[PDB]
């Protein structure tokens, strides 16, 4: 299916 | 800060918010960790050119929402 948005802060 | 999109060979994406002055080793390591593979098994390219561990977005001319492609080493 459709992946969710993934944002990682560094 | 800027957001960068890291696109894998399978078309998946993980996005990273980083500082323009941050050395990109940390992004490489975080991405490999999330893929469950050793960092040295991957190569990370911007506009087809290899991103070194000590490169910064500023040095590479990266802008908001630019793409990093990941290939097998």
């Amino acid at each position: 299916g459709e992946a969710e948005e993934r944002i990682i802060s560094l | 800060y800027i957001k960068l999109k890291v696109i894998g060979q399978d078309s998946s994406e993980i996005h990273f918010k980083v500082k323009m002055t941050t050395h990109l080793k940390k992004l490489k390591e975080s991405y490999a960790q999330r893929q469950g593979v050793p960092m040295n098994s991957l190569r990370f390219l911007f506009e087809g050119q290899r991103i070194a561990d000590n490169h910064t977005p500023k040095e590479l001319g990266m802008e908001e929402e630019d793409v990093i492609e990941v290939y097998q080493e």
